[PDB]
């Protein structure tokens, strides 16, 4: 849960372990929650998938996820999606019951600068006398 | 604001410019009126794309010749932040003008980011959407349902609606970015992709990435609705020669050879089936293969070639087939022979490296097997797959891999490098060879661009030295220069950390990743930075194995914890959709107060066209230099051909190839000018690469700042940041860091 | 690969080797173009102010000397001194950011001592947790509620960290604080923050002046002076209305009696004029016709806000000068490069530097214009 590296099979506990399946299940339903259609404009599978032929050279193992001999997941990869649950679920249980994009891209500092709206007054000197 | 250039009026969106942006469109003007190829440089923080785009639309518009403009991009993105940028320039030019003029502008992508059919459109892939969508609009659906109302055969309604329409009132004039296209077209029920494609002619200014003018699969078919004339401009293109270099590639493993024997024999046995029903089908191409034609004739607009040309268009051969393969029988014999050949080749127990033609020797001395007939297997494969009408091609995909090699292999001889390695990953227990076909000139994918179109402008934001892009690729150039930016105040403070607190030299270097001193001081630079840093810090790291190594070594030292009070953490994954979500995640953090730090690759996909600006970006962290894997036979083989061809040193080439990334990273920080952040370069080495920076960057750099540690670091950062929040005097940037209209018309003045 | 000391020895002693009047009065000028233009804008003289401080644990930082918590406290007091002094009629609440959440240490009022007194006893406690902008806007929401509509809403928050845990959506906050016509000044201790900007620009209607961050301690003190006076309204704004309003006659009498404020025991107070009732201290709600009980004094301090004296401008050298003396205070101008004399348009007559400052600092009305008869 708090993101450490599942080490060796170690002492743990007879039962809470048995839970660890279902605490698998919960995390794959909450993933597919929090899977959305995401704006265009930041939107990386477009662009991974902007040229579905290409076919050149497999990068490197410095640019895929470490492995270990035998060829299963190193296991780093899982944590580290596990921060990135944590911080959605956070920010998604921020919004709770209780032409944007147009906007921002464009450059504030060349648009005319703020101008005051202050009212004015001009009151009359003239009062009656006692 | 209307200012007027040497002969021809300029539309500006804003009320005041920059005198950066002045300049730089000067410069346009002068390498289009004088022509021929020019290498811009104008600083990331003023604005370059509306500058670009206001000059090229006025000088369209307004000169007689009424040139077409081809905008090239890295990625997609960049397509959409480019198409709003265009959108907002034509409703100012509109409402200046009164009158809306006769400009479409629409953008060329993969029919995934265009897919309306519900089925479809939910594929994971890209090429199992296109399979689908040509299934349902090859034509050959169509005209089996017209013979037959009962066929069960399904079609596409998005696709038949164009029918009706005619082309040039496929959509309203003006321009249609991404989510505009999608919501149009979805209310009136038709395909984005045919649309935008089918309306390349009629575009005046089209939107497409690279890979639609390097790459040949994709590049042939668009490449001749473009104008020749066209304007061609190249913005962000620092990384280019990847895109070349990654274009005439190819990569061959153990399964790719076993399915193409399973694909093979499948194919053997559905020609069989489809000769006992009815040879006739076969017969009638045999005679238009005697005939010479080829599959450009033979095949109908509608349909598209099973497998597109992996060699460029001028290199294929225009003769008629060889004769070994016209047969259908002969040609499967022909790619089963050559399908065990490479299985033969995958047995070697040492890394072998080769020319194409010393390839081709081998193949012939034990298999006979010439160049020519090798040169015609894509095509070849093409027309006996569409003689066949196979509906499904999930099992002749693996033929498409072999007959890609054999026209790459069999066509350039000069440039190409095949490398086989039995060990694809070192760290394995049992190993799994793999044959490289690696490009080595990244010329070679460029050459007809530069020969075709006569003015190409190359911009980024940073792309330096100027004079590389030249060398490596080879064109010349007219103009090339790089603007620095005259800023008011200092709105960068760019750092090279060398030490950390404990006065201990840093470094990324791959081979002591697991070293407690050198992982603590950068968790320990983490988190000062954290502290100080008010919304948004985005870290990169050199590879994504480093960053994997160097989070697990954190959260085992706890410095992760003291970061998760300050900052929530994102991490970039390789699944896409999901670093596109904690992007989503990121930048709400950053907006709504609470700060958040995003760990990423620099040399990964969120470098490549995210950009961190405002809040987003107030520091970012450079965790090492992004060198590339020395010990790796493409990039040797590259580096020892570029130093004999192009006279480049293997080591300027890795600094140049490592300070390019690492300054596109620093860039991504500012919008505009108001923007500020904190760019800072923690490694040993960057120490004594300042000039190989960029030159608007290195002039923000100073020499106190050139070798610091992370408390000097942290004192200047505090320092820096306090004073950036003040209010700045409107006269001081009144008339120099900013220009209104008379600014600009009496710096005009003084020029003449 | 030499070291440093090798080299050369530093000598120090070779770095050393071996206009003022004018360089003030530019100096002077160049101060003194800020305060050149000058008009009277209409400002809300009654205001209900909640005060939001920060105390969390960048509360325990040192840059502002001893810790920013005590720094914070103390100005506080004098904030609540000025602000009482030059608006008698306002009201004014605290709250507190601690242990993330937002906690209440005095009810709006109008009674300077009690949050005097609130906030000296939170010299002792200990700053905490993390601070939460939205759980202190939710507070001062609702603090502002049952304010009058005459009255302008003000939050004034003291925020020193550079994060915010909130348990909602901030956005909605702000959005709900512009419906209710709410203003929110914000004085940020180390760095600017995007929401907090946010709420600044939103709530002032688009002015992004009201966010300010200090850069040293001195310039503290100027950011919590400034807010004491009132701040300008927009034309489209609209909340023009009468008040009822009486003034009370204060009596002397020799028995004590009860108060109706209070129900204590005291010698004197405040007749009111429509109940009768009796209050110990003025200007205060009347405990029993809730009518706003005042004196002709407390009107009389916010009328030089109304009608702002213009300010002076320095008389050229070459042209002549009036007489040698200052009019007022009658200080011989010294001779000297650029005459210090400065002359009220309105009068034309000259004065010296004590009384240009004195004159539209502490005294609101040129001695000349007074002395010419009309
Ligand atoms: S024609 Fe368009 S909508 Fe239909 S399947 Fe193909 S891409 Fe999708
Ligand atoms: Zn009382
Ligand atoms: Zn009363
Ligand atoms: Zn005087
Ligand atoms: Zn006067």
């Amino acid at each position: 849960l708090r993101g450490e590296k599942i080490m060796q099979n170690d002492r743990g506990d007879v039962i809470i372990d048995r839970y660890l399946t279902l605490d698998q299940e919960f995390d794959r339903k909450d993933d597919d929650m929090l899977l959305h259609p995401v704006k265009k404009i930041i939107d990386l599978d477009g662009n991974i998938q902007d040229d579905p032929v290409v076919r050149g050279n497999r990068p490197d193992f410095t640019m895929q996820p470490g492995v270990d001999i035998n060829g299963n997941s190193d296991g780093t990869v899982d944590i580290l999606k596990g921060m990135n649950r944590l911080s959605e679920k956070m920010i998604m249980a921020l919004k709770n019951e209780y032409n944007d994009e147009r906007n921002e891209l464009k450059i504030d500092d060349l648009n005319e600068s703020y101008k005051t709206n202050y009212a004015i007054i001009h009151l009359k000197r003239n009062a009656h006398e006692k | 604001m209307k200012f007027y250039i040497d002969d021809l009026p300029v539309l500006f969106p804003y009320p005041k410019i920059y005198p950066e942006q002045y300049n730089y469109m000067c410069d346009i003007k002068k390498t289009l009126d004088v022509g021929g190829n020019s290498i811009l440089e104008m600083p990331s923080g003023t604005g370059k794309t509306v500058s670009l785009l206001s000059l090229t639309i006025a000088y369209q518009m307004h000169y007689p010749e009424h040139r077409k403009i081809i905008y090239c991009s890295r990625t997609m993105s960049e397509i959409e932040k480019a198409l709003v940028e265009l959108e907002n320039l034509m409703d100012y030019r509109t409402k200046e003008l009164g009158y809306q003029e006769d400009f479409r502008g629409l953008g060329l992508t993969s029919r995934k980011n265009l897919c309306l059919h519900p089925e479809v459109s939910k594929e994971r892939k890209g090429t199992v959407v296109d399979e689908k969508c040509r299934r349902m609009t090859n034509g050959q659906a169509k005209r089996k349902l017209e013979e037959d109302p009962e066929a069960n055969v399904e079609l596409c309604e998005y696709h038949e609606n164009l029918y009706n329409i005619e082309v040039e009132d496929y959509l309203p004039k003006g321009v249609f970015s991404f989510e505009k296209l999608l919501k149009y077209c979805e209310e009136k029920t038709l395909c984005p992709y045919f649309i935008v494609r089918r309306m390349i002619s009629l575009c005046n200014i089209i939107i497409y990435s690279y890979h639609y003018l390097l790459d040949p699969k994709i590049a042939e078919r668009v490449s001749n609705e473009v104008s020749k004339d066209s304007i061609v401009i190249f913005d962000e293109a620092h990384n280019i020669d990847n895109v070349c270099i990654e274009s005439l590639s190819l990569d061959l493993t153990t399964d790719a050879l076993r399915r193409a024997t399973r694909g093979a024999n499948a194919l053997d046995e559905r020609i069989s089936e489809v000769r006992k029903v009815d040879s006739q089908k076969l017969q009638d191409e045999y005679e238009k293969l005697v005939q010479g034609l080829h599959s450009a004739d033979i095949l109908t607009d509608q349909e598209e070639p099973f497998v597109e040309t992996p060699v460029l268009p001028q290199d294929l051969l225009t003769e008629a087939i060889p004769g070994n393969i016209r047969r259908a029988e002969h040609f499967v014999s022909f790619l089963k022979r050559l399908i065990e050949y490479l299985k033969t080749r995958m047995k070697v127990l040492h890394v072998i490296s080769e020319t194409p033609k010393s390839f081709l020797q081998h193949l012939k001395q034990l298999t006979f097997i010439e160049r020519k007939p090798l040169r015609f297997c894509s095509e070849r494969l093409s027309l006996l797959v569409r003689t066949l009408e196979v509906t499904e091609v999930e099992d002749f995909t693996a033929l498409k891999d072999i007959a890609t090699f054999a026209t790459l292999i069999s066509t350039y001889e000069e440039g190409f490098l095949l490398i086989i390695e039995p060990y694809e990953i070192e760290n394995a227990a049992v190993p799994n060879p793999i044959m490289r076909f690696t490009c080595l000139d990244a010329s070679i994918a460029i050459k007809p661009v530069f020969e075709r179109f006569s003015s190409v402008i190359i911009t980024s934001g940073t792309i330096s030295p100027l004079d590389m892009y030249p060398r490596m690729l080879n064109f010349k150039t007219v103009l090339q220069k790089s603007y620095a930016m005259t800023l008011a105040k200092k709105s960068f403070l760019p750092m090279i950390i060398t030490k950390g607190s404990d006065q201990v030299a840093i470094s990324s270097r791959f081979e002591i990743r697991n070293d407690p001193s050198i992982v603590r001081n950068y968790g320990s630079m983490l988190v000062e930075f954290a502290k100080i840093t008010p919304d948004g810090m985005v870290v990169f790291f050199p590879s994504y194995l480093y960053m994997e190594s160097i989070v697990s070594m954190w959260q085992t030292m706890g410095i992760l914890d003291e970061v998760w009070k300050h900052k929530l953490i994102l991490v970039e994954t390789p699944d896409a959709q999901e670093t596109s979500l904690a992007l989503e995640t990121y930048r709400k953090a950053c907006s709504n107060g609470r700060g958040a730090i995003l760990l990423s690759v620099a040399r990964g996909k969120v470098s490549e066209g995210i950009d961190f600006d405002h809040q987003y970006g107030r520091t970012v962290l450079m965790i090492g230099i992004p060198f590339q894997y020395t010990e790796s036979r493409i990039l040797k083989a590259r580096l020892e051909f570029m130093r004999e061809n192009y006279r480049i040193r293997e080591n300027d080439f890795l600094s140049f190839d490592a300070m390019r990334h690492a300054a596109q990273c620093l860039g991504r920080v500012l919008r505009g000018k108001d923007d500020y952040g904190v760019m800072v370069l923690a490694d040993r080495r960057f120490s004594r690469k300042r000039s190989q920076l960029p030159k608007w960057i290195a002039q923000g750099l100073s020499d106190a700042d050139l070798n610091l540690s992370t408390d000097m670091a942290i004192s200047n950062t505090k320092q820096f940041l306090r004073t950036m929040a003040q209010p700045t005097d409107p006269k001081d940037q009144e008339g120099v860091s900013v220009w209104s209209y008379e600014d600009l018309i009496k710096h005009q003045n003084s020029r003449k | 690969g030499g070291y440093a000391w090798e080299d050369e020895i530093k000598r120090s002693w070779d770095l050393v080797k071996v206009a003022s009047l004018v360089a003030s009065i530019v100096e002077a000028r160049k101060k003194r173009t800020a305060k050149k233009n000058i008009t009277p804008y209409q400002r809300g003289i009654i205001r209900s102010l909640i005060l939001t401080l920060d105390c969390s644990e960048a509360m325990l930082e040192k840059d502002l000397r001893p810790n920013r918590h005590a720094m914070i406290i103390q100005y506080a007091i004098d904030f609540v001194h000025e602000f009482f002094d030059q608006n008698p009629i306002s009201q004014m609440g605290i709250i507190i950011m601690r242990n993330g959440l937002a906690q209440l240490v005095s009810q709006v009022s109008g009674n300077p001592q009690d949050h005097i007194d609130a906030l000296k006893s939170i010299r002792k406690q200990e700053p905490k947790g993390n601070p939460s902008l939205q759980n202190a806007l939710e507070m001062a929401r609702g603090l502002l509620l049952p304010v009058p509509a005459h009255c302008t809403r003000e939050v004034l928050i003291v925020f020193g960290s550079l994060s915010t845990t909130d348990p909602g959506d901030i956005h909605q906050t702000i959005d709900s604080l512009v419906s209710e016509k709410i203003r929110v000044k914000v004085l940020g201790l180390s760095a600017q923050v995007a929401i907090c900007k946010e709420l600044c620009k939103a709530t002032n209607y688009g002015d992004e002046s009201f966010y300010k961050i200090l850069l040293d301690e001195t310039h503290l003190k100027e950011l919590f002076n400034e807010a004491v006076t009132p701040l300008p309204v927009n034309k489209i704004n609209k909340g023009f209305t009468l008040v009822k309003m009486g003034f009370p006659t204060r009596i002397f009498e020799d028995t004590p009696t009860f108060c109706s404020c209070h129900s204590k025991l005291v010698y004197g107070g405040y007749f009111c004029p429509n109940c009768h009732s009796k209050v110990c201290s003025l200007p205060t709600v009347c405990p029993c016709c809730d009518l706003m009980l005042i004196l002709s004094t407390h009107l009389a301090r916010s009328y030089h806000h109304l009608m702002p004296l213009k300010t002076f401008a320095e008389v050229p050298t070459t042209e002549k000068f009036r007489s040698e003396d200052c009019f007022s205070c009658q200080s011989r101008f010294p001779i000297l490069l650029t005459s210090s004399r400065y002359r009220c348009e309105d009068c034309k007559q000259e004065f010296c530097v004590d009384c240009d400052v004195f004159i539209h600092e502490i005294l609101h009305n040129c001695p000349g214009c007074e002395s010419k008869p009309v």
